[PDB]
């Protein structure tokens, strides 16, 4: 799904060799890869949204 | 042996009201009790911020909107500045 | 009870031993008495020798100690005043006035030697103390709960930087401050305490924010390894009974450690390197470690060190080195090359000074300066017998961008206007660091070198380069 | 809290109770205390190096024992003791407990809890002296340490039970290699392989209690705690207790060593070591050596480090890797304990200011830094399979060895001083950033094919961590494959020149 | 609330150390000193007499 996303940007790059000067098409390829790296990191660093009632309290 | 027994029974005098028991403190001039369990029981929520994170606001995230639903006026016009990059391109 | 009495046997220069009575031993580092004509002469005990012989450490000079005479223990180490009653007031290594402002009403009194506060220690290293100085704020920000270096040898200028931190530190801070003076000039001493009097720290009969210790080297070697101490302890006082931000200054901690191999060639021990005392850096540790933060409160010490023939290696100053966070060399070679302040960049060096606390375009600024810097020196053997002709473009261009900016780290001091004639200059961290990357991106090389001699931020650069054209060209 | 109370009743029965079985008479009196140093009338059958009691409650270690009196240092201060006071026999020599309670604590030179979590629990107490091992029993070292460094790791190799030093100068960089192969242990620290886990025991001998205390405050912030050990021995302590700390730290090491895991010791700033064991030996009227050491500071040194190895398969197999630290005064690599330690260490990682100046974070002078061992204690990702990185330190001697005095000749000479440059602006990296191998691998190779058209020089830098990226995207079965099986294959290869090349095309 | 419940646990022992400074000082107004050295006696007696 990551790699599947980004894969097809990989299509683009060698599309924007005829296409020289793209405005945004890159900048929402960035802004499709900002999101995601924040996506990943949100989620690894997510812990479980809980308070240990065991342990913790 | 007795003297370590009185020392141990000292024990049970002079701190047995101090946290063994809540007779307050012979030897201290200021009291004991309106320091920690009223004044400082709030002293942990002293030291950080009150009302808004030890209530901790559950608060609604702000809803963020698309493109306001109006393609017409700027697709068009995209599609113009396209005819205008593709021409530099 | 009873006075404990004993007999002196030995007066050895600065070293008395005394002999005692039956189980009437004193303790060690306890303060005894002699009552000489002139005063009383206290005996700190440093060792025991056993057979009830004990050797002692004389704070006065020996002068006139006859064998034999009567002896008085005191019951403790050496007490001293303690209290916002000290403030304004000069005392001496024993705790006695030296003002002549009547005697001191002191409520509480507490021994010299004390313990290093175990763990009880906090590290807040995110304080930048904003010092004014162009050169220590970028590349050795001061903590304000640190220790701060300032070495150099002989009249390289070290006073008059302590004197600068005093004018810009102490005025506009909210806590008591201390200034202990170990072993300096008694001159120093004077136009110190004056200064703090006209300027308003310290009014005769008003708050006065500033306790003056004093013990220079007119006193013996034993009264100036304790006057530090003496110190250390009003500032311990002043953080924890008052809970206040204290701001503990000395004038040399080299002193210390020289009236200590002073004592221990007589004292009987074998020398150490180069002849200094085996307890080097034990006591120095011991003296260093009480000056901490230390939870309930805090601290900002500003230590000053002499290093002995300009030796950067000599043991005292390469031990004191590991007990000091922001540091300040004073090379002498930049005082030659007119450059004041003289302190050396290249080895300044502080722990503050990364991304995280100060920025990360402080760090970049900081750390490109000193690549500018450093190709300087290692281009110095090249330049000094070929010539600079013999570089290439771009090692032209470095080592002219070098030159302007260490010539640009001179700034003039309130203080030394008078060995200047340049009223002195104050500039923030924010345009100092900006004028820096202003200077490192190229943007002013057309300006010629001496314009940045005795300059602020760049806009200085700019008027005095402007006039240089103007009248000198 | 009414629990401590009764705690403290039965331990001041318990008190009672040993004090009263003494019964002693050769206990002895002393005649006289100097500077923490006080030499004792008795103590008729005492052992050598045996611990003692004061009757007012400081220790002692026998060090001197001489007819009559006996020369007892001080674990603590002189305050408290006078001369003719009685001082109590343990009847055992210094000892410091062991354990696996130890991780995530803080402690003293003689182990007692310092850090304030209450005590400690210890699996067993084992001796401040014990031999090292011998010829046999022990092998050689084949398993890699991951330091997380680049330039520590693809070219100077260290593994299980190695001793490597760090050489170098003053707030140069010392410490800092040493927190960073800490931190980077948390990556096979956290699984179940006990074969991969490095806990790890650090000294402080010297270093003031701030310092310790951010430190401590970076590893548990890091998440490094719960598997170091801290042992701190500040200036503000006795020389005793500072020159006997590295000691009970190596036993710390060594119980783990002997159970089949694997730890690792940070001998940090030896030198002190050697400054408090002068000390020592002065105070005690021992003949001083040259400029005024004890004579055998060798020997101290030999023993604490070679008590590192790594065992073989019939004790256990265990391994204990010595990382200890020398600062040096000047760059002066002559000095007397910087050459016993060059020579007694399997290798070194020197630093020196002016790299440092330089902009060379590491500052590593890979011209003097060397490893003792190579090929072995290396993964092999970072060997033969890459192939240059059997022989980058050949490169990196002639890019330094053509600078000016060897000047750019033609075309092979400009080719090697760029691919030098870009290098050594490749190796640089940041503190507190450990890096793993699966990532090392791709951006070393990046180093042969296609490095000189890296996109200028202040660019490198996004560079690599962009490659990285390519790499992690879209292309994590490299990473993996490499990972796991440790090694490049053929078809590994070609995938990661692939991957190269197309990235080098971007 | 951790922490302050671990400074409550180190505040908590600190008056615990001025309440003994309230016990030693009642350690010392007492004739047990007279009574305590019947007390090394009978102890003693019960050391030596075990060898
Ligand atoms: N900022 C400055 N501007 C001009 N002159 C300066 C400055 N700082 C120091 N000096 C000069 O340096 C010399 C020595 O000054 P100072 O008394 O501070 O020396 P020092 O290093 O503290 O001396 P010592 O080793 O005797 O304690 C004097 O001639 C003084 O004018
Ligand atoms: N990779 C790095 N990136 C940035 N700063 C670094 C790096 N390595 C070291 N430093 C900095 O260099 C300085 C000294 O590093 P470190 O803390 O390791 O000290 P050290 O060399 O062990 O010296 P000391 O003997 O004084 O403790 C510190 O200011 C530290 O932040
Ligand atoms: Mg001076
Ligand atoms: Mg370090």
């Amino acid at each position: 799904a990551k790699s599947a996303a980004n894969k097809l940007d990989w299509a683009k790059v060698i599309s924007s060799l005829r296409i020289t000067g793209s405005t945004a098409t890159q900048l929402s390829s960035f802004k499709k890869r900002n999101d995601e790296a924040r996506r990943q990191l949100l989620e690894l660093q997510s812990q479980p949204t809980e308070v240990d009632f065991s342990h913790y309290r | 042996q007795d003297l370590y027994l009185r020392e141990l029974k000292d024990t049970k005098l002079a701190p047995s009201t101090l946290q063994d028991a809540e007779g307050n403190v012979k030897p201290w001039n200021p009291p004991q009790k309106p320091n920690l369990p009223e004044l400082e029981l709030q002293g942990p929520e002293a030291l950080k911020a009150y009302t808004e994170q030890n209530v901790e606001t559950a608060h609604v995230a702000k809803e963020s909107e698309e493109g306001e639903s109006e393609p017409i006026e700027e697709d068009w016009l995209v599609l113009d500045d396209a005819e205008e990059t593709k021409e530099s391109h | 009870s009873t006075p404990i009495t004993g007999k002196v046997t030995a007066v050895i220069g600065a070293i008395v031993d005394v002999h005692f009575e039956q189980s009437e031993l004193p303790a060690i580092l306890n303060a005894l008495e002699i009552k000489t004509p002139q005063g009383k002469l206290v005996l700190e005990v440093a060792q025991h020798l056993g057979e009830n012989t004990v050797r002692t450490i004389a704070m006065d000079g020996t002068e006139g100690l006859v064998r034999g005479e009567k002896v008085l223990d005191t019951g403790g180490p050496i007490s001293v005043p303690v209290g916002r009653e000290t403030l304004g007031r000069i005392i001496n290594v024993i705790g006695e006035p030296i003002d002549e402002r009547g005697p001191i009403k002191s409520k509480l009194r507490k021994p010299i030697h004390a313990d290093p506060p175990s763990f009880a220690e906090q590290s807040t290293s995110a304080e930048i103390l904003e010092t004014g100085i162009k050169v220590v704020d970028l590349l050795a920000p001061y903590a304000r709960g640190g220790k701060i270096g300032l070495f150099g040898g002989a009249g390289v200028g070290k006073t008059v930087f302590i004197q600068e931190l005093i004018n810009n530190i102490a005025k506009a801070h909210g806590g008591f401050s201390v200034f202990t003076g170990v072993g300096e000039r008694t001159r120093e001493g004077n136009d110190l305490y004056r200064e703090m009097k006209e300027t308003g720290v310290i009014n005769l009969e008003g708050e006065s924010k500033v306790a003056l210790v004093f013990g220079q080297m007119n006193e013996p070697p034993g009264a100036r390894a304790r006057v530090a101490l003496t110190g250390l302890t009003i500032a311990e006082y002043f953080r924890d009974e008052e809970g206040q931000d204290v701001l503990l200054f000395i004038d040399n901690i080299f002193r210390f450690t020289q009236a200590g191999s002073e004592v221990s060639a007589l004292l009987g021990r074998i020398p150490s390197a180069v002849g200094y005392q085996p307890t080097l850096a034990t006591d120095m540790g011991l003296l260093q470690e009480r000056i901490t933060t230390t939870k309930k409160g805090s601290v900002t010490s500003v230590q000053a060190v002499y290093v002995p023939a300009d030796d950067l290696t000599d043991p005292a100053p390469a031990t004191t080195f590991a007990h000091l966070d922001a540091t300040t060399v004073l090379s002498r070679g930049i005082s030659e090359l007119g450059i004041y302040p003289a302190v050396d960049p290249l080895d300044s060096k502080s722990r503050l000074l990364d991304a995280a606390v100060v920025g990360q375009e402080h760090y970049d600024v900081a750390s490109k300066v000193q690549e500018t810097l450093q190709t300087y020196k290692s281009l110095q053997d090249i330049i000094a017998i070929l010539g600079m002709d013999e570089l290439s473009e771009q090692d032209k261009l470095t080592v002219e961008r070098a030159r302007k900016i260490q010539r640009f780290l001179s700034q003039p001091f309130a203080v030394a206007e008078v060995f200047t004639g340049i009223p002195g200059k104050l500039v923030r961290l924010k345009d100092t660091v900006a004028s820096f990357k202003a200077v490192l991106e190229g943007k002013y090389d057309n300006i010629p070198e001496h314009a940045f001699y005795m300059v602020g931020g760049i806009e200085d650069v700019v008027a005095k380069a402007e006039k240089l054209a103007a009248e000198a060209n | 809290k009414a629990q401590p109370t009764e705690v403290s009743s039965i331990l001041e029965e318990r008190i009672k109770g040993v004090s009263d079985e003494a019964n002693l008479n050769e206990t002895g009196r002393v005649l006289a205390v100097g500077d923490g140093i006080a030499r004792v009338f008795g103590l008729n059958n005492i052992q050598a190096e045996e611990l003692v009691e004061f009757s007012s409650g400081v220790k002692g270690m026998a060090l001197n024992l001489e007819p009559g009196q006996v020369g007892i240092v001080l674990f603590g201060s002189d305050r408290l003791v006078k001369e003719g006071e009685l001082v109590k026999r343990t009847g055992n020599i210094v000892d410091v407990p062991v354990g696996p309670g130890l991780l995530g604590r803080v402690v003293d030179a003689l182990g007692n809890p310092i850090d304030g979590k209450g005590p400690i629990d210890a699996a067993g107490r084992s001796r401040a002296q014990v031999k090292a091992p011998g010829i046999l029993p022990r092998r050689s070292v084949h398993e890699p340490v991951q330091t997380g460094l680049k330039a520590v790791d693809a070219l100077v190799p260290i593994g299980r039970g190695q001793r490597e030093l760090i050489i170098g100068d003053r707030q140069t960089g010392k410490t800092a290699v040493a927190l960073d192969t800490i931190l980077n242990q948390k990556r096979w620290n956290n699984g179940s392989d006990e074969s991969k886990k490095l806990y790890c025991v650090y000294v402080a001998v010297g270093q003031k209690r701030s310092t310790v205390a951010q430190l401590v405050q970076t590893l548990e912030q890091h998440d490094a705690m719960k598997y170091s050990i801290i042992v701190a021995a500040t200036a503000s302590e006795a020389a005793p207790l500072q020159y006997l700390a590295p000691f009970t730290a190596a036993s710390i090491g060594e119980w783990f060593r002997d159970n089949g895991k694997h730890a690792l010791i940070v001998y940090d700033d030896l030198s002190k070591q050697a400054v408090a064991y002068r000390q020592l030996s002065l105070l005690l009227r021992r003949p001083p050596g040259r400029e005024a050491y004890p004579g055998d500071v060798f020997y101290l040194h030999s023993r604490l480090l070679e008590r590192a190895a790594k065992l073989s398969e019939k004790e256990g197999s265990g391994s204990l890797t010595a990382l200890p630290v020398i600062e040096t005064q000047g760059g002066d690599v002559s000095a007397y304990i910087p050459t016993n330690v060059i020579s007694i260490t399997d290798g070194q990682i020197f630093l020196e200011a002016e790299l440092f100046y330089k902009g060379i974070r590491p500052a590593i002078n890979v011209g003097l830094s060397v490893s003792r061992v190579g090929s072995a204690a290396q993964v092999k990702a970072l060997k033969q399979v890459a192939g240059s990185l059997k022989l980058f330190l050949a490169q990196y001697r002639e890019v330094a060895a053509f600078a000016q005095f060897g000047s750019d000749l033609d075309a092979s000479t400009k080719q090697t001083l760029v691919r030098g440059e870009r290098l050594t602006q490749l190796l640089k990296q940041n503190q507190y950033s450990p890096l793993a191998t699966e990532e090392q691998v791709p951006l070393i190779y990046a180093g042969v094919n296609g490095h000189l058209d890296g996109i200028e020089l202040s660019r490198i830098g996004e560079f690599e961590s962009s490659f990285l990226s390519y790499l992690k995207s879209n292309h994590n079965e490299l990473l993996t494959e490499i990972r796991e099986k440790g090694e490049l294959s053929k078809e590994l290869l070609a995938s990661l020149k692939s991957a190269t090349e197309s990235f080098v095309a971007t | 609330w951790v922490r302050y419940e671990a400074s409550l646990r180190q505040l908590e022992q600190r008056q615990l150390a001025k309440s003994v400074i309230s016990r030693v000082q009642s350690e010392l107004g007492n004739p047990k000193f007279q009574e305590k050295v019947l007390q090394q006696s009978i102890s003693e007696i019960e050391q030596l007499l075990s060898k």
